[PDB]
DNA sequence: GCCTTGACCCTCCCCTAAGGGGAGGGTTTAGATTGTGTGCAGTCTGACGCGGCG
DNA sequence: CGCCGCGTCAGACTCGTAGGAATCTAAACCCTCCCCTTAGGGGAGGGTCAAGGC
């Protein structure tokens, strides 16, 4: 049909082109009898016949006369219809310009004419005359003229100049201006410029300008002449059921323009005194401003109920625009809804669905076949009989539904397994019954849920709702490769309890032939479920083929755990059950048996435990009462232990011992503790204390207590809730956050009193404060995330790229959070990995690392594997399918087609709803040690001295792998020599906290240099010391001189030689900054490492990384690499100069010294290493590090914050959002290419210039790539529609218009928007045809 | 609450709001994420025309 | 300055209205004076060109015969009853015919002067006065349009100098005696139009009628209307300065109509309108203030304006005031009764039948927005509630297929010639139904043939054999 | 059966005599009057563009 | 010319039923145009009913 959509600036020619009349009365219709009126805002010879192919005036009445239009009144005879599809126009009295392209920043007319917008704004509200054309005069062009300077210059130098008000003016000056002359003139003026605020300025203009050459536009376009008019039935005036009638707000401002532009032609008819005439223009001009942007320019005109008239651009912008709410989400047909219960006799892949909702849902179906079967004439015979519901339509109905899947959707609509197909199976009643497996994927809960049906019409969609969306193929998550199907509540305590063993327990010992005996002793009450019995087991293993092959051995078990071994299937070891299951163990299980048998032996599996797990929760006969909250015995003791220590505490702030601070602080602890002791004599009462009879003698085993089984099994319930149950509630906090230092040593077996229970709905209410608020914060950061990556789409194969990231463990401190194995598996590798045993390949270098690889990798020591990332992906316009790897849901490689960007968006906004919107080093365990950008002498003491702020410290194992990682401050003295042997606890690492020390570079004497005494010294005596020291004090605290000139501490020989450095002829001297605290004299011997001076020092955070927000003060990094130097100080921004030995030296900043710096003047930088510290800024981290260093930061912070949650989300995900936001490039050097410098390009289209740049053997550009958040990033799509559709319309249109862009339709939002075939899925066969053959 | 066909709105053709009259379910904006992410373009075709 | 700092147009309006002082009791007479001595120098100037007081004298002999009344053509004299006016056409017309024949050159400005200023007395209708002007502006217009035709051509031909093309054109108008002096420089755009000089005759021959026509000079007829121009000048100037006093006085006006569905800006604009009508309509020899006769025009304009265009449906003026008239009666009838009346007792108060009212009463209602919040909510709107009601529904659509299957079953099961006069005689597969007469003619038979013809048919398709499958698409 | 023929028959639209009734539109109206008139708001946080100081 | 505080602009969950908003306001003239009134008459356009003629 068509392949692009145009957007540009519409002329005066093409608006009366596309009207079919004049707009010339404000008449709507008529009162008496409701025909609409002549030439009016209905008007059927402008807008079209109001009757189905008939005049207005009845003359012509029938189809018989189409297309006539009537002598008598006018109207065409067609159908009524196009009253949707013909627009009108109104001729202006007077140019009235566009507020789009006026007061939408910045400005297109001020930009375009380099007029200041308030100049603009004096011209058009006629306050201010503008010279259009000076002449022979001393007027420069717009220079803005008063009306005094006008009447000034006007009788003094006669008519030669032109000087206008009003939006003639400015459309005048529009007009009269050359384009290309200007373009011109300002490349030129480009070519003359250093300063970077006015190339920026003209950069901007310049490409405005082009953009007018380059589209059809015309400047004078942006000033209306002739205005459209909407299709009535666009804006209806409908009448409502009473009698009253519905209009839309846009016949409101529609009448109001055209009064105020016939009063206009009125008052230039009668010749009016130009005050009357100003002011109608000035009418005019806001009633077509109010039509546009009501509310933009001045207050926002209300109509009759103090409620602002809704605009035009209010109908295409908002949540409530068309976009958002018609074009991106639409209400359906063929859909239901109801209240969700539980059918626990479901299949996977089945619904219950009631037979109500099915007659209506699936009624064409029904009345097609019963046409079909002859049981019907006719489509109302059948009609009729499916209103009296007679007998035959219901076997009618049981067959259209047979093999016909529904979707089944719960709002919100957080991840893709918020809509699912199942099999109906019609139920008698009104609820829909939900599968219990599901519920998880589903976040569903039976207490009021309800949940949507849709009937896929088509066959494709029956085939994509069985082969894509249907609940047999979704068990695995697409955030992470786990399951989402997977047993919970009800099921983990039935298989628990099931597998789990007592010790005396009926029919012990006994010796069984297999499973089936095991279920006949239970069954007939001879055995105990939890018997530990003797048991030949059977089990199959898959050998080096994929042959089954069987061993028979007895099993030491328990009664339950064979019989839940007969649902196994036959691939499973029969250590899979012989334990206690808990829900970890059974989604393993469930894990386990996918990996290695594949998709159609897990869902049988999954459904035979769901009734195995009921079935036995059920005979469990598993109840809570009061007396299963066992309390301890000693609570009671703990509480006046803490009660007594806390008295004592009170007293001792009573006689003085401590302030207010830390008696707090002592109060708070000592609860604390007795909180602590009172959990672990709860838990350790709780969690054994079924003593039992083995033979007569005593024996402790596990509980059999209900609470404690819940909490153990996984099924329901924290330790931290027991706590709460049984123990105390602990401390509580204020709404300030800050702890109520009187503890609830209740608990909710125990009353709460009134003020213990009015002090915890504190928080109570905090929490559910919280989650109301923050579901708007996480749905807008979702919607950002999938706007900005909706376009990504796996297109290729393989793009041949050899990058990739290093995947390493994530250790922070002493702590191994993310072991390599979960963060890398299902990746493709990017080089081969190697040995220990070097040059041995391990892994091959595109392999897709699945589990066996994985395995293969742990029991080698490969504590670094190199992978390939979709940062790093060569595919233009996507992403290839082995830098992706693995579909985490499938759990094969990721398929051409898939749109992984919402996949990843829904992935990471899906957990949003779990997060908040509200010394030395002690080494923990054996290893070798290693350190790295270590800057280390020799102290006199028999130290390593490590004078540097790069180190750090790794702990290696035996293994090879570094298993903590820690880094020390400037100056950290080594306890230990580094690369040896080290014992847990032992002590590697002590320096100063609070204070820097100042290190020296080699061993010798002390001298001075510029440190006049008196001046940069206040010789202090401290009385308990014995020898004073010397402050270097604050540049205001002393006179002119030593204040900003610096002291130098020298180190020479006795004998008056400067010592010189090994390696170079550095002068050795220490230059220290202000606020320092010196103890040396000069003479005294010092070797190197003495330290001679003292220089003392949630969910909104994810939102802030993926918006590549800047912190309040972040660090400041070095830009280049070099040596320090400083230059203007005393301004209050130190001016630091970094000097490279190679390159072009001086590089400066401006430093506000309120931040403490963290290098020397001697010391050398790394282009990028910390100057000052702070959290980093990612532009900086891009910029001076480069985009796997960007990656790195952006997925380490955001997992950061989501596995402090207990959220697991795959890091691809993450990467692709990062890939999303590196879509820009500036370019620094265009070379022999079509980009200016310093223009913001896409990354793929000056990827593909230089390309084909270099393809012809000329030089191409040269850029730096950009980070943009995710607004910004999701705001500068090459799609001017999915931007519109995203948020700021009127800034995307605006721009859109005046560029004539042209949208192609590329992404998934533009596809939708237009009703067509995403062209990801199996829409994306169709879009690769559709493109090769519109290619040939 | 079920529907296969019935009223449409005036100015956008689109099913009506609730049970009362009758109306369509909303497949909002997240629902076609959901069919986007999946490669249900066909069932997304079919929910936003026909 | 208080130049770029507010975006209201009523403050901007109401700043520069203020800059202009109110007028006493003798400003507004003094300007009035203006506006008439402005007229009055108009109407001097008319007098210099005779056939416009020949058309005036022509309406007098009307007015004598009773075509017309003389209370038409003059408003009254200044130094109506019909005996005056004899005493002074007769003056006039003695005047008119006493300049007529004295032609010479110098004696000739005594008699035009003397009548032009006995021309004075007559302060006329604005209708026949503007006739006049207007009149003399076309004569004006076509003269002078001609008058640059004669260098739209000279432009047509080469580079125009006429800085002394000029030189003797003015005075001679008879002949081409200032043409024959262009070519005598010779230099080469002296060429140019020359070779048109026959071409040129007809416009510069058409003034042989027009100087015959009006019997004075060519700058003399176009400098009394340029004096006319200058007089109509002076009386526009001065009825702007009557306009600009006066805004405040709208203002005060306009202020109590503020919420009756026009804006404060839209009722300024009507009310200025109707003070720019009151300015011309004034007259100060009443003695009266501007402002007792102003008001009328401005409450005018401001309540003919809110029957206007205040309304989405337009209410006309009669049934404006029939709901105005019937809610002042709602109002009296509320307030001695403490309950709002019925219809029938408002229209036993009120002179009008109650059926008459009630549709009162149901014609005075405003359109709701269908962005109105129901529920208050911001979610759900009135628009979001309205159905279109013209849509067919699919059943609809589904069943009128099946019938169109279903009688193209049974027209095949017919004979063609009957099936066709079926088929012709409805509308079915056509455009259009026919009569008998026409498929009659077309089949070059007889209308009642044709009737035959479908009545059998019919009658065949009323057998169950033929009517099973159609009679399922009837109803109770 | 096909085809005319003369006589009938139907509805629908316009006409009657002397205005009645009403709708919908114009026009003027002469004591003097000369600057509106409301709110409402317990958002925060980015982010951009600009006067104004240095 | 470069930087800092200020002005401004743009974003911020889907089911059932209730469900809106409620003030304010010429009169006397004149005109044309359209429909209406009896008790049916006249005609145009289009159908219908028995006669037969082949
Ligand atoms: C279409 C809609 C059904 C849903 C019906 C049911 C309730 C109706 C409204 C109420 O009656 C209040 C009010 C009465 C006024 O008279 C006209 C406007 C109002 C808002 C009505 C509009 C419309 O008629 C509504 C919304
Ligand atoms: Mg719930
Ligand atoms: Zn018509
Ligand atoms: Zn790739």
């Amino acid at each position: 049909e068509f392949d692009a959509i145009k957007i540009a600036l519409a002329s005066p020619d093409m608006i009366r082109s596309w009207s079919f009349g004049e707009v010339k009365k404000p008449e709507t219709i008529n009162y008496r009898t409701f025909k609409p009126e002549r030439d009016g805002l209905f008007c059927a010879r402008i807008f079209g016949p109001v009757k189905d192919y008939e005049c207005l005036c009845g003359k012509y009445k029938r189809l018989k006369h189409r297309g006539v239009i009537c002598e008598k009144c006018g109207v065409e005879v067609t159908q009524t219809k196009v009253r949707r599809e013909r627009m009108g126009h109104i001729e202006l009295a007077s140019p009235t310009a566009h507020i789009w392209f006026l007061k939408s920043l910045p400005s297109r007319i001020g930009l375009l004419l380099d007029m200041p917008l308030r100049d603009i704004e004096r011209v058009l509200y006629f306050e201010s005359y503008v010279v259009i054309e000076g002449g022979m005069t001393n007027l420069e062009r717009q220079q803005i003229l008063t009306e005094e300077q006008y009447l000034d210059a006007l009788e003094e130098f006669g008519d030669e100049f032109d000087a206008k008000m009003g939006a003639e003016a400015i459309q005048a000056l529009l007009k009269s201006m050359d384009l290309e002359q200007e373009c011109e003139q300002l490349r030129e003026e480009l070519n003359e410029t250093n300063s970077e605020t006015k190339r920026k300025k003209l950069t901007k203009r310049i490409k405005l300008l082009e953009a007018f050459v380059q589209s059809g536009n015309k400047p004078e376009w942006m000033i209306l002449t002739v205005l459209p008019v909407l299709p009535p039935d666009l804006r209806p005036l409908v009448p409502l059921d009473g009698g009253r009638f519905a209009t839309s707000d846009l016949n409101d401002l529609y009448r109001r323009v055209i009064n105020r532009n016939n009063r206009l032609k009125r008052l230039l008819d009668l010749a009016a005194p130009d005050i009357i005439v100003r002011n109608e223009k000035r009418m005019l001009q806001e009633a077509v401003d109010a039509l546009l942007d009501n509310g933009r320019r001045g207050r926002a005109i209300t109509g009759s109920n103090k409620r602002p008239l809704k605009s035009l651009a209010d109908m295409i912008k908002g949540k409530q625009g068309r976009f958002r709410q018609n074009l991106l989400g639409k209400r359906v047909d063929y859909s239901g809804r109801s209240v969700i219960t539980v059918g626990p006799y479901l299949r996977l892949h089945q619904c219950g669905l009631p037979k109500k909702m099915a007659l209506e849902l699936f009624k064409p179906f029904i009345y097609g076949k019963l046409e079909l079967r002859g049981l019907a004439t006719t489509i109302k015979a059948a009609k009729k009989m499916v209103e009296r519901e007679e007998a035959v339509v219901w076997d009618i109905l049981d067959e259209v539904i047979r093999e016909h899947p529904v979707l089944l959707n719960r709002a919100p609509t957080l991840h893709r397994l918020g809509i699912q197909a199942f099999e109906p199976v019609l139920i008698e009643g009104k609820a829909i019954q939900l599968h219990p497996l599901v519920c998880a994927a589903y976040n569903a809960d039976f207490d009021g849920d309800q949940m949507a049906v849709h009937v896929p019409l088509t066959l494709e969609a029956q085939l994509e709702a069985r082969a894509l969306m249907m609940s047999t193929n979704n068990i695995l998550s697409p955030a992470n490769g786990e399951p989402i199907i997977v047993p919970s509540q009800d099921v983990v305590l039935g298989l628990y309890y099931m597998t789990r063993d007592c010790v005396n327990a009926k029919g012990e010992g006994m010796v069984l032939t297999g499973p089936k005996e095991a279920e006949r002793l239970y069954r007939s009450g001879l055995a105990s479920l939890h018997a530990r019995v003797k048991v030949r087991i059977t089990e199959y293993e898959k050998d080096a083929n994929g042959e089954l092959v069987a061993k028979t051995s007895l099993k030491d078990t328990t009664v339950g755990r064979a019989i839940l071994w007969m649902i196994v299937p036959k691939g499973l070891p029969y250590s899979i059950v012989n334990q206690a299951l808990g829900k970890k163990a059974i989604s393993k299980m469930l894990n386990t048996c996918y990996r290695i048998l594949g998709l159609k032996p897990t869902v049988i599996f999954a459904d035979q435990i769901m009734y195995t797990g009921f079935a036995y929760a059920a005979r469990s006969g598993a109840s809570v009462g009061i007396d299963d909250m066992v309390i301890p015995e000693k609570k009671h003791e703990i509480i006046s232990e803490a009660e007594a220590e806390v008295a004592e505490i009170q007293e001792q702030f009573q006689s003085g011992l401590v302030t207010a601070g830390e008696r707090y602080n002592k109060v708070i602890d000592i609860w604390a503790a007795a909180n602590d002791r009172v959990s672990k004599a709860m838990m350790d009462n709780l969690q054994t204390e079924t003593v039992i009879n083995r033979d007569g003698q005593e024996e402790k085993q596990v509980s059999f207590n209900s609470i404690y089984m819940m909490a153990d099994s996984g099924a329901r319930g924290s330790a931290a809730q027991i706590r709460q149950l049984a123990g105390m509630r602990g401390l509580m906090a204020k709404p300030d956050g800050s702890i109520i230092e009187t503890p609830i040593t209740a608990n909710f077996r125990e009353g709460l009193n009134v003020l213990q229970y009015f002090i915890s709905t504190h928080g109570a209410r905090k929490g559910l404060a919280d989650t109301a608020l923050k579901t708007a914060n996480s749905g807008y950061l979702t919607r950002r995330l999938v706007d900005v990556a909706q376009d990504l789409v796996v297109t290729e194969d393989d793009c041949g790229t050899h990058e990739g990231i290093m995947m390493t463990p994530v250790i922070e401190g002493g702590d191994v959070k993310e072991p390599l194995r979960d963060r890398v598996l299902g990746r493709v590798t990017a080089e081969d990995v190697l040995k220990p045993g070097t040059a041995d390949i391990l892994v091959p270098r595109n392999t897709l690392l699945h589990e066996q690889w994985c395995d293969l990798l742990e029991e080698n020591s490969v504590d670094a594997v190199k992978v390939r990332s979709v940062v790093s992906c060569d595919t233009d316009f996507g992403v290839c399918a082995h830098c992706y790897g693995r579909d985490l849901a499938r759990g094969h490689i990721i398929n051409k087609g898939e749109a992984i960007g919402v996949i990843a968006a829904q992935s990471i906004g899906e957990p949003g709803t779990q997060l908040t919107m509200r010394s030395s080093i002690q080494v923990k365990n054996k290893g070798s040690i290693k350190l790295s950008n270590v800057k280390s002498v020799v102290n006199s003491s028999g130290k390593l001295v490590i004078t540097s702020r790069n180190t750090e410290l790794k702990l290696i194992d035996e293994f090879g792998r570094t298993k903590e990682s820690y880094k020390v401050p400037y100056g950290a003295v080594l306890a230990k020599g580094d690369g040896e042997q080290v014992a847990g606890g032992e002590t590697v690492a002590n320096w100063d906290p609070h204070t820097m020390p100042v290190i020296t570079e080699v061993s010798g004497f002390v001298r001075f240099t510029d440190m006049i005494d008196g001046q940069t010294i206040t010789r202090q005596t401290d009385e308990l010391t014995g020898l004073s020291s010397l402050v270097v004090l604050d540049s205001a605290e002393r006179t002119a001189g030593g204040k900003d000139l610096r002291p130098a501490l020298k180190i020479v020989d006795a004998q008056g030689n400067d010592v010189l450095i090994p390696g170079t002829d550095m002068p050795a001297q220490y230059f220290l900054p202000g606020k320092a605290i010196v103890q040396l004299e000069d003479g005294v011997q010092i070797s190197s490492g003495d330290t001679l001076a003292r220089i003392p020092q949630g969910l909104p955070r994810v939102a802030d990384l993926f918006e590549a927000r800047r912190p309040k003060e972040p660090a400041i990094l070095a830009e280049i690499s070099g040596i320090v130097s400083f230059g203007k100080e005393t301004k209050g921004k130190r001016r630091l100069v970094i000097t490279p030995v190679d390159g072009s030296d001086p590089y400066e900043e401006m430093i506000p010294k309120w931040r403490q710096l963290n290098v020397f003047e001697g010391e050398r930088v790394e282009r990028g290493d910390v100057i000052s510290d702070g959290p980093e800024a990612p532009h900086d981290i891009l910029r001076l590090r480069g985009v796997h260093a960007v990656t790195r930061y952006i997925v380490n912070e955001v997992q950061d914050v989501y596995r402090l949650q207990g959220v697991k989300i795959n890091d691809k995900h993450i990467e692709v959002i990062v890939r999303q936001m590196l879509r820009k490039a500036t370019i620094v050097n265009a070379g022999s290419s079509d980009f200016l410098e310093g223009e913001q390009v896409e990354y793929s289209r000056v990827k593909i210039a230089n390309r084909e740049l270099e393809a012809n053997g000329k030089v191409g550009a040269t850029y730096s790539r950009d980070l943009l958040g995710i607004t910004k990033a999701s705001l500068a799509t090459e799609s001017f529609i999915s931007a519109a559709s995203f948020q700021e319309t009127t800034r995307v249109l605006t721009e859109a218009a005046v560029a004539g862009k042209r949208d192609e339709l590329r992404g998934l939002k533009e596809n939708v928007i237009v009703g067509r075939l995403i062209p990801a899925g199996t829409g994306y066969a169709y879009h690769q045809d559709r493109m090769r053959r519109r290619a040939a | 609450h079920a529907r296969s066909t019935g009223s449409y709105s005036l100015v956008t053709q689109q099913p009506l709001g609730g049970k009362a009259q009758f109306g369509g379910q909303r497949f909002g904006e997240m629902e076609v994420w959901a069919l986007e992410a999946y490669g249900a373009a066909y069932t997304l075709q079919e929910m936003l025309t026909v | 300055s208080e130049i770029g700092r507010t975006t209201d147009p009523v403050r901007m309006y109401m700043r520069e209205m203020g800059t202009v002082e109110l007028l006493t009791r003798e400003g507004e007479i003094d300007i009035a004076k203006r506006i008439e001595d402005g007229i009055n120098q108009v109407q001097c100037s008319v007098a210099e060109y005779p056939e416009a007081i020949t058309y005036l004298l022509e309406q007098y002999d009307r007015v004598e015969a009773e075509e017309a009344r003389l209370s038409d053509l003059i408003t009254g004299f200044v130094d109506i009853d019909p005996e005056l006016a004899r005493e002074k056409f007769a003056e006039l017309r003695a005047q008119y015919v006493v300049t007529r024949d004295t032609i010479k050159h110098a004696t000739a400005q005594e008699e035009i002067l003397k009548l032009s200023e006995v021309f004075k007395q007559f302060r006329l209708v604005p209708k026949q006065f503007d006739y006049l002007v207007n009149s003399m502006r076309v004569m004006m217009d076509r003269v002078r349009t001609q008058e640059r035709l004669i260098m739209k051509l000279c432009v047509e031909q080469c580079k125009m100098p006429k800085k002394n093309f000029i030189t003797l054109f003015t005075g001679n108008e008879t002949s081409d005696t200032w043409f024959n002096a262009a070519i005598a420089m010779n230099k080469p755009w002296s060429e140019k139009l020359h070779d048109v000089s026959e071409e040129v005759h007809r416009a510069l021959q058409k003034l042989q009628q027009i100087e015959e026509e009006t019997g004075l000079t060519i700058e003399q007829v176009k400098d009394i209307n340029r004096r006319m121009s200058i007089g109509e000048a002076k009386a526009r100037r001065a009825k702007k300065e009557m306009v600009e006093a006066n805004l405040r006085l709208v203002i005060s006006i306009a202020k109590k109509y503020t919420n009756r569905g026009l804006q404060f800006l839209d009722l300024i604009q009507e009310g200025n309108i109707g003070l720019m009508k009151a300015v011309d309509k004034f007259e100060y020899r009443r003695g009266y203030k501007f402002s007792t006769y102003a008001t009328w025009w401005i409450r005018q304009a401001i309540t003919r304006s809110i029957a206007d265009q205040a309304r989405t449906i337009r209410i006309p003026v009669h049934m404006i005031e029939t709901i105005n008239k019937l809610n002042r009666i709602s109002r009296q009838m509320l307030q001695e009764m403490g309950r709002e009346p019925t219809p029938e007792e408002l229209a036993e108060r009120m002179l009008m039948p109650e059926d008459k009212i009630r549709k009162v009463l149901k014609i005075a209602k405003e359109p709701i927005s269908m962005e109105t919040p129901i529920g208050d909510d911001e979610d759900s709107h009135l628009g979001d509630f309205i159905e279109d009601t013209t849509l067919e529904l699919p059943l609809d659509s589904a069943t009128t297929e099946s019938l169109r299957a279903a009688t193209h079953d049974v027209l095949a099961g017919l004979t063609a010639r009957e099936a066709k006069v079926l088929r012709m005689r409805f509308g079915i597969d056509m455009n259009t139904d026919y009569t008998l007469e026409e498929v009659g003619k077309q089949f070059d038979v007889t209308r009642e043939r044709i009737r035959q013809i479908e009545a059998k048919a019919l009658r065949k398709l009323r057998h169950p054999s033929r009517s099973e499958v159609l009679r399922s698409f009837l109803d109770d």
